[PDB]
């Protein structure tokens, strides 16, 4: 694997493709 | 945290399983 540069929805694309089913949190700062 | 990391820098899959439940 490669280092990645993921900004907005292009992130939680890559934690739906890492987590699958086991499903994820997405927390950004406030 | 992650989500900014990612985005200002640079990230790893790996570091994105840690946020896989
Ligand atoms: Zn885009």
């Amino acid at each position: 694997f490669v280092n990645q540069h993921l900004c907005g929805s292009h992130l939680v694309e890559a934690l739906y493709l890492v987590c699958g089913e086991r499903g994820f949190f997405y927390t950004p700062k406030a | 945290g992650i989500v900014e990391q990612c985005c200002t820098s640079i990230c790893s899959l790996y570091q994105l399983e840690n946020y896989c439940n």
